[PDB]
Order: C-alpha cells, then structure tokens, then sequence
C-alpha cells in the first residue's frame, strides 16, 4: 500500500512541521502574535525603521516556530533586503557573542553579494564600526534566551545592541527570547532606556476546543496526494466531533494536566508511524491505546515503577531505613542503624526468611543509593554551572572519606508513601505503619 | 573445564547450564537484585 505509506509520511511531516512555506500551519490561538511578529518583522525588512521587541513565553510556546516562519516567509520575496544573526544565551557567553556576530556578519554578506579577523578589540571595534557608524540592508538579530545577557553585573552586548537599534544609520531588528515574565526588570536603566519596552508574551491555550482546532490542524490532511486521504479526513473529523471519543478524552486529560501541543505531538507520531495498514491507522485513532501504553511508558522509570523492580531483600532493607529515617528528628540514618532495624524486623518475623549478613546487605546498599532511594544528607547534587561545578571538584567532601556505614543518608520516598503502593499481602506490609 | 573434566572422569550440556544459571538465580536474587552484570559476575566465579 504505497498510498498508505505517502499518507502516513504526510501526517508525520504534518506532526514534525517540516511542510514547505506556503503550506504551514499556524494555530488559530496563535494567529494575532503571528500577525503582530509579522508586522514588526515587515517594517524591519520593507520598511527599513529600526525595531526592539523581546518574545516572552513559556518553552515550547511557538517563539523559535513564529519567528522562522516569518523570515521564511520574506525569504522568498525579500532575499536580498536582510541578513540574519542568530545568537543563543546558552552557547554564547559575553566574549563569545561578538566574535558569533562577526563570524555571521561575514558569511551573511558572503551570501548576498575581514570584519572577523583580529583580537576581541579590533574585532568589536570592527563590528561598531560597521553598526554603530538602492537602499539599506537590514540585519535582523534573533536573540534566544536573552535573559542570561541581562544579568546582575554587566550588561555591555544589550547596551551597544539597543544603542544600534536607536541611534544608527543602518536598519536593524532585534527579536530577544525568554521564558522569565518579568524580563523589564532584569535590565539595567540605561539599557531599559535604550530598550523600546516593547514585550510580546506569547498566546496560552485558554479552552479545550484550542487544543482541539489545533488537533484539527494538525493531523487533516488538505491535499490530495493519498488516495486514502478523504477516509482519513472522515474518520479524524468523527472522532473529533463526538465528545466521548478516546481521543478528545486524552486532550482533556492532556489540557487539565499538561496544557501542551508539543506534549501531545511526542504521543501521537508514534500512534502514527506504528501503523503498518489504513484500517490499523483508523483502528489506532479510534481507540487510542497506543495513548494508554506510551503512558504507562513515561512513568515506568518512576519512583512508583522503580519500587515495583525491587526484591524482597532490597525492599527488606529500604523498609527499614524509612522505618529510621522516620524516628529521627532530622530524617537521616546510616547503614548500621538500617541494618539494626533490618535484622530486628528479621527476628519478629521468624519469631511469629534467611537473615543477610552486613557483608551482603552491603550491595544491596549500594544498589539503593544508586537507584535514587537514598541521597547523602545536605547534598548539593548537580551543579547549575560549570564553574561551580568546577569548583566542587577540586574539594574533597567529608561524607567522602568516611566509612560507609557511617554515612548520613536520606530518604526519597517515605514510609507513608512506602506503605500507600507496596500492595497489603506483601510479606513486609505490616512494618511500613511503625 | 567442563569438556576437560568429561574427557577427564548436546543438548544435556545446555540442559546442565541452564539449571546452573537458574540455580545462581534463585540463590543470589535478594543479593543482586535484577542486576544482569553482578550475576554475570557470580555465573563467572561459581562456573568452574
Ligand atoms: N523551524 C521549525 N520548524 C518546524 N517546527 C518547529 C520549528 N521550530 C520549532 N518547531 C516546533 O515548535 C514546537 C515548539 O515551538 P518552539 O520550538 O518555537 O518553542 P519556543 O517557545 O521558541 O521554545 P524555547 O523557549 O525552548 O526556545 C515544537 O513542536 C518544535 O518542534
Ligand atoms: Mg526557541
């Protein structure tokens, strides 16, 4: 059935938003900020006037979707009129930005018709000279994650960069990107005074019928290149319409819980391309258990599901260590308490099972505190940066040099939860009330 | 070792392997858990 394989292949480029320029889809929710992006991005690039707008928005919100629509959009009727430079706050640093700006200043121009060679100065002073200083090539910067350029110390690149959007002769268009509300804060006075405060915060998903047009959008085919496509059509638009239908029940879910298109698209492309037939496809579709076991999937690696892989030993020896954890007043314990309540649990129970010796409840420590039951007490864990990442490497930490039954320990789960899913004819069930 | 000492003293032989693994399964669960490597490692020290 090469029909069935064009359609699935239209359906999966449809879920991906890989469909050529003319064909996008845009969500009807999202249609006055692609208006608004469309208008600012026109009288940058038709227009030549010089413009400052930061894109505020959750992630995956639509801001790196709208704005790539929009410069593919007068990429096709405007090529010569604009150059674009893309910088990233996470790839970029202060010193790294300018010589990403003169690298794609020169292979920009390179592409219409060195500013790139020399140290951070000349460099920097090159690109001033060239910015700060027929008709006028505008350049449009697309700043994501913005919000790290706007720190606390020093803001030079924001302030040189709205200096080039307000006083200089050269069009230019800066687009910032970022999840944090509260970006105008976060800028210096005279860079907010540079700054144009003009703030687009992205369009939230307010209903569920939001979820459904674009559900709508996305999985309708509007071309006839399948024979099967008007089947398909028929059949999506009857499941969408009935209210009791699997697939509007999992969008409600999705919308109480997750409230995300991009969640609902990870589920759907495999409930697509593991169909092997059409009727498989309209079978998949019309029940949605793929739905249900990709589901149960996402959680199984869970502290639900990672109890649920424990043997009796390891389960013996995690009781008991929340049974610890619970009677001290700072919730911590160390393997020779846990190994004290371990063997009195042991003892009252063949006195109403082999006992392990030390030695070997020693592995099953150690595959505890590596499955994420336990953690060391007042650990910082993962460093947010690589410098204070750095900086933790070259200490030696005491918890580290220690015995290891003398170590502190925590707990991830405890025994309330313990005793809520370990099932009631489990052989240790009546130890997790204390 | 195995064929050295059958020389020296099919399908049985992957029988006798068989209930060797599934031995050290039932004597080592509660200590490795489902741990694949650690009976691995308990497969290559009791085999001989
Ligand atoms: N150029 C693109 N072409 C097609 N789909 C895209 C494109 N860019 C993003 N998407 C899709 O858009 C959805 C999320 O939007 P997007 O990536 O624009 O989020 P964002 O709000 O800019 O995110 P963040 O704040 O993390 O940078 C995802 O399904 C993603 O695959
Ligand atoms: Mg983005």
């Amino acid at each position: 059935d090469p029909g069935f394989g064009s359609l699935q292949r239209r359906l999966l480029q449809q879920l991906y938003g890989t469909l050529p320029t003319d064909e996008k889809i845009i969500f009807t929710y999202l249609q006055d900020c692609q208006q608004e992006i469309d208008r600012i991005i026109k009288q940058s690039i038709i227009q030549k006037e010089s413009h400052s707008v930061i894109l505020v928005g959750p992630r995956q919100s639509y801001k790196t979707y709208l704005l790539d629509y929009e410069l593919s959009l007068l990429q096709q009727s405007y090529k010569e009129q604009f150059i674009t430079i893309r910088l990233n706050g996470f790839i970029h640093s202060e010193q790294t930005a300018i010589n990403g700006i003169a690298t794609q200043l020169e292979q920009q121009l390179q592409k219409i018709h060195t500013i790139s060679s020399g140290s951070l100065t000349e460099v920097f002073e090159k690109i001033l000279l060239l910015l700060d200083s027929i008709t006028k090539i505008t350049v449009v910067f697309i700043f994501d994650e913005i919000d790290t350029f706007a720190g606390p110390v020093r803001q030079t690149l924001l302030y040189n960069l709205f200096d080039m959007v307000e006083h200089s002769r050269v069009p230019v268009c800066i687009f910032g990107c970022t999840t944090k509300l509260n970006i105008l804060e976060y800028l210096e006075k005279r860079v907010k005074s540079r700054f144009s405060q003009r703030v687009i915060y992205m369009p939230q998903i307010q209903n569920l019928d939001d979820m459904v047009d674009a559900v709508r959008n996305l999985l309708t085919v509007r071309s006839e290149i399948s024979p099967w496509v008007s089947q398909w059509n028929e059949t999506l638009e009857k499941e969408l319409s009935d209210p009791r239908s699997n697939l509007n029940r999992h969008i409600r879910m999705n919308f109480e819980t997750f409230r995300s298109l991009p969640t609902l698209k990870n589920s759907i492309i495999p409930l697509v391309a593991t169909s092997k037939n059409f009727g498989s496809l309209c079978t998949a579709i019309k029940s949605c258990s793929f739905l249900d076991i990709y589901n149960k999937n996402q959680l199984s690696n869970n502290l639900t599901g990672r109890l649920q892989s424990l043997s009796d030993l390891e389960l013996a020896i995690l009781i008991s260590a929340a049974r610890v954890a619970l009677r001290a007043k700072d919730g911590s314990f160390n393997f020779n308490l846990a190994y004290a309540e371990y063997e009195k649990m042991i003892k009252a129970i063949n006195s109403r099972i082999k006992l392990w010796l030390k030695k070997d409840v020693k592995n099953v420590w150690e595959n505890l505190v590596q499955l994420d039951f336990f953690t060391e007490k007042s650990a910082v864990g993962l460093r947010d940066n690589a410098t204070a990442a750095f900086y933790a490497s070259n200490y030696q930490f005491q918890g580290t040099m220690i015995p290891f039954d003398l170590r502190s320990y925590q707990m991830q789960i405890i025994l309330q939860e313990l005793r809520r899913i370990i099932p009631k004819s489990n052989m240790y069930y009546s130890w997790t009330q204390l | 070792c195995l064929r050295k000492r059958i020389i020296e003293e099919d399908d049985q032989f992957q029988n006798v392997a068989a209930n060797f693994i599934h031995l050290i399964v039932q004597a080592f669960h509660s200590y490795t858990g489902n741990d694949i490597f650690a009976l691995n490692d308990l497969i290559d020290f009791k085999w001989p």
